[PDB]
């Protein structure tokens, strides 16, 4: 009920099952609260970092990140990840 | 110390109507800080490590008067989130 | 900014059936640890 092995503000109870955040404090999921916008969270009690990314489970599940991360990467099981490409539009040559 | 070249094509075109245009992609500067004395720091304070963040939580408001424009960004709730708190104000108010 | 040079003699030499063959001779890299904050670094941790 309180315990966190890998330190990361989450309980492992909590993390075996579901949790969410509610003022920056993670609480116990109940279905009762899924209509007022809440999403159940699960992560690993062993990894502080679930996902294998900069943040850790606690600091992605309360937004207490970078806010240009896509809300997606909120969840601890999907990782904040950027893939970057370049696309060449044209190629100008000078003949010296 | 390298001076900006053009090609002989490109010359052939400014020998020309044709004119060079200028676009502004992005500005680095930085913003200041007191430190642990009183002095103002300006050195490690990156506005680029905020404009991704700022853009993302906020609306754009640009007044023109004709000879000037004023660019602003005021601070708007994310619509489903419940842990939320930013105050919603009105477009009236966000202008004044 | 400096190109690989080669001299005219082995300029010759490539003219002909010789070929250039690539030995690498060593590599240098990093690994990863975790710092006192949860952040992996791999600036000064060198292999070799
Ligand atoms: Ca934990
Ligand atoms: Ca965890």
């Amino acid at each position: 009920e309180d315990l966190d092995t890998d330190n990361d503000n989450i309980p492992d109870a909590y993390e075996k099952n579901g949790y969410t955040i509610k003022d920056s404090i993670a609480v116990k999921w109940n279905d009762s609260f899924a209509e007022q916008g809440y999403k159940k969270y699960v992560s690993s009690y062993l990894e502080s970092n679930t996902a294998g990314d900069p943040y850790t489970d606690y600091q992605k599940a309360s937004g207490s990140i970078d806010k240009a991360i896509k809300l997606e990467a909120r969840d601890p099981l999907v990782a904040a990840y950027p893939v970057v490409g370049v696309g060449m539009e044209n190629l100008i040559i000078s003949t010296n | 110390a390298r001076l900006i070249p053009i090609n002989y094509d490109q010359l052939k075109k400014l020998d020309s109507g044709k004119q060079i245009k200028l676009e502004t992609t992005q500005v680095s500067g930085n913003y200041g800080t007191k430190n642990s004395q009183g002095q103002i720091i300006t050195e490690g304070n990156s506005w680029s490590n905020y404009i991704s963040q700022i853009d993302s939580v906020s609306a754009s408001i640009i007044l023109d008067t004709g000879s000037q424009t004023f660019e602003r960004r005021v601070a708007a709730k994310e619509q489903g989130n419940p842990e939320d708190k930013t105050p919603e104000i009105t477009i009236g108010e966000a202008i004044k």
